[PDB]
């Protein structure tokens, strides 16, 4: 959390700006399962960087 | 068919148990931030000579 510089100065801002959430094909979903585009990941020995 | 049937009263609490807060005061403040710009010059050429 960061202090909110302009308005009230008991705001908290949060400000996450992130090119660096992996997706690859050794990362299930939260159920647990790793079809679908993590299955295409894992076979294209591919990652994403969202 | 006259009669009186009803009331009300102006009855208030006296609150020396402190039951009641009423209104709240808290101390506040707000900032603002000014930054101040730069703008193009102006220039006076001359030659070196």
């Amino acid at each position: 959390f960061q202090p909110d510089l302009v308005g009230d100065t008991r705001n908290a801002v949060i400000r996450f700006d992130s090119d660096d959430l992996v997706v690859s094909g050794d990362t299930t979903f939260i159920d647990g399962s790793a079809d679908g585009v993590i299955n295409d990941l894992k076979t294209a020995k591919l990652s994403l960087r969202l | 068919d006259l009669a009186v049937i009803g009331f009300e009263l102006d009855t208030r609490f006296t609150n020396t148990n402190r039951r009641q807060r009423g209104h709240l005061l808290q101390t506040r403040a707000l900032q603002f931030r000014h930054p101040i710009p730069m703008h193009a010059p102006v220039t006076l050429p001359m030659d070196t000579m």
